[PDB]
């Protein structure tokens, strides 16, 4: 009983973590897309006007 | 070795017992039944 009673504790904390691991998975999915789509528009950006001076 | 019979020594320890199990199942389930509450939370 002692064991059924640290297996179903330990199955609920898990959950917990695991769910608490997730939340933070996400939010460093979210923070790496917002800063790769940064990277596009400001690369894009300076690339035309190194270009753009170039040409100029 | 042998039984003795007489109904002057358990008369006593009845009400006791029952009154024992009744009132701690009652305390003893809400306390036992509030602390699996708290571990599933």
């Amino acid at each position: 009983l002692g064991d059924f009673m640290d297996k179903r504790d330990a199955s609920i904390k898990e959950q917990l973590s695991g769910v608490k691991d997730t939340s933070s998975e996400v939010k460093q999915l979210e923070e790496q897309a917002n800063a790769v789509m940064r990277a596009a528009r400001a690369e894009i950006s300076a690339a035309l006007n190194k270009m753009k001076k170039e040409t100029q | 070795f042998n039984t003795d019979i007489l109904a002057t020594n358990l008369i006593n320890l009845s009400v006791v017992l029952g009154v024992l199990i009744f009132f701690g199942k009652g305390v003893l389930s809400d306390l036992l039944d509030n602390r699996k509450q708290r571990i599933l939370n």
